[PDB]
């Protein structure tokens, strides 16, 4: 009927929150289609700022209404209003760094209201997160699934490292020198097979995450089956202190096999 | 990026001006590179009659951006990151009881040809050494070009020891000391 959700929806969101001793709080205004599956978000500090962190461990942080769902798969978040949902987030980093999350989220006078409260910890001071030597989230998929009554997703989430550079390694070398016979100035005839090594591993331009969420309905609404979700959160633009930032995501749904 | 231009066969060209104490000569050669396969295939020639050296001592000295980078190591090529502006590759040759090298290259795209042009400039060489006296075998060996990236300058640095076959059954070692550097001015990651 898309008489309480409609084609485009706006939002408000607040987040209060501490990473490595260091108090926070951010309001911010956002946007979109919630059944295209787009979105639109401008963040700013306005406690704590500027932050000693990198942003890009808050941005995942800031609306799964606004996933794009095909009819024959039930779209869970978007069924619990007006009444609204909750949801919680592990994000287990590769260097021991934690991330969790509590958020609320409710429909009020056409708005969606967004409330977030956060903690990092265990974040090395010599860490990319602590360094911000973050370059943004790659291309993410959700995995989904019911579980206890709720919803549930799974994300291998991929953070790019600012370009270092080549490292260390090296290079094997082969050379055959030979002559042209027919050839009457003084010459060389070469052939060379050049191959580099000295590195296996092949990751050092990315920081992994492993993330574990949970959405709850606040009413019994239908569960969807397992499927997964694609989505893609680009940072549009910031200052120079990232004090105000804004942000894009695509978010659509589809069979998992 | 860069990785595009060298996703098959290229051209290339190398011009260069040397001087090894007073004696001065220029060679030219051509051929093509194939980055894929890591392979290259080059004829060179002298335009000057003899060449005063050898030419296993100006083999180093005359692309490594035809280097093959495995899949995993691709990020880490330098040298296909500076194209089609190219990189400036410039080297001091230490050979052992002997003379030694000094070189100043550019290497970049001038239409669909890869073009190395190298300025190079020998002294200290004995007369009778293994140089000037022309007693290296003619043949190469197997190397290993250790590359540590080195801050302030953008790019890479290099250093390698080539092993010369002497015709009398000893070796002849060239320390190389090497350094590279952008053309263009922006990010080369």
């Amino acid at each position: 009927n898309m008489a309480i959700i409609k084609e485009f929806m706006r939002f408000k969101v607040h987040m209060e929150g501490s990473v490595n001793g260091h108090e926070f709080e951010i309001e911010g205004e956002g946007e979109g289609h919630p059944y295209e599956g787009t979105q639109t978000a401008k963040l700013k500090v306005t406690k704590g700022g500027p932050l000693p962190f990198a942003w890009d461990i808050l941005s995942p942080q800031f609306s799964k209404a606004y996933v794009k769902h095909p009819a024959d798969i039930p779209d869970y978040l978007k069924l619990s209003f007006p009444e609204g949902f909750t949801w919680e987030r592990v994000m287990n980093f590769e260097d021991g760094g934690v991330v969790t999350v509590t958020q609320d989220s409710s429909l009020q006078d056409g708005e969606f209201i967004y409330k977030v409260k956060l903690l990092g910890t265990n974040f090395p001071s010599d860490g990319p997160v602590m360094q911000k030597k973050t370059m943004g989230w790659e291309a993410s998929t959700e995995r989904m699934y019911p579980e206890d009554g709720a919803l549930k997703g799974e994300i291998n989430q991929r953070l790019k490292l600012k370009d270092d550079l080549p490292d260390d390694h090296y290079l094997s070398t082969q050379t055959i020198l030979s002559k042209d016979l027919n050839e009457k100035r003084d010459h060389m005839v070469l052939l060379e097979y050049v191959t580099a090594a000295g590195i296996t591993d092949a990751s050092g331009g990315h920081y992994d995450a492993e993330v574990k969420t949970t959405y709850k309905a606040k009413k019994p609404v239908q569960l969807p089956g397992a499927y997964n979700v694609d989505i893609k959160l680009d940072i549009t633009s910031h200052n120079e202190d990232y004090t105000i930032v804004e942000q894009y995501e695509r978010a659509e749904g589809r069979h998992s096999t | 990026k860069g990785e595009e231009l060298f996703t098959g066969v290229v051209p290339i060209l190398i011009e260069l001006d040397g001087d090894v104490n007073g004696h001065k000569f220029f060679v030219r050669g051509e051929g093509e590179g194939d980055a894929t396969i890591g392979k290259l295939s080059l004829k060179f020639i002298c335009t000057t009659g003899k060449l005063p050296v050898p030419w296993p001592t100006l083999v180093t000295t005359l692309v490594q951006c035809f280097s093959r980078y495995p899949d995993h190591m691709k990020r880490h090529d330098f040298f296909k990151s500076a194209m089609p502006e190219g990189y400036v590759q410039e080297r001091t040759i230490y050979f052992k009881d002997d003379g030694t090298y000094k070189t100043r290259a550019e290497v970049k795209f001038e239409g669909d040809t890869l073009v190395n042009r190298i300025e190079l400039k020998g002294i200290d060489f004995k007369e009778d050494g293994n140089i000037l006296g022309h007693k290296l075998e003619y043949n190469f060996n197997s190397h290993k070009v250790y590359i540590t990236a080195d801050k302030q300058n953008n790019g890479i640095k290099a250093n390698f020891t080539i092993r010369h076959n002497v015709e009398d059954g000893s070796v002849q070692l060239a320390d190389h000391y090497q350094q590279n550097t952008p053309i263009g001015d922006g990010p080369v990651l």
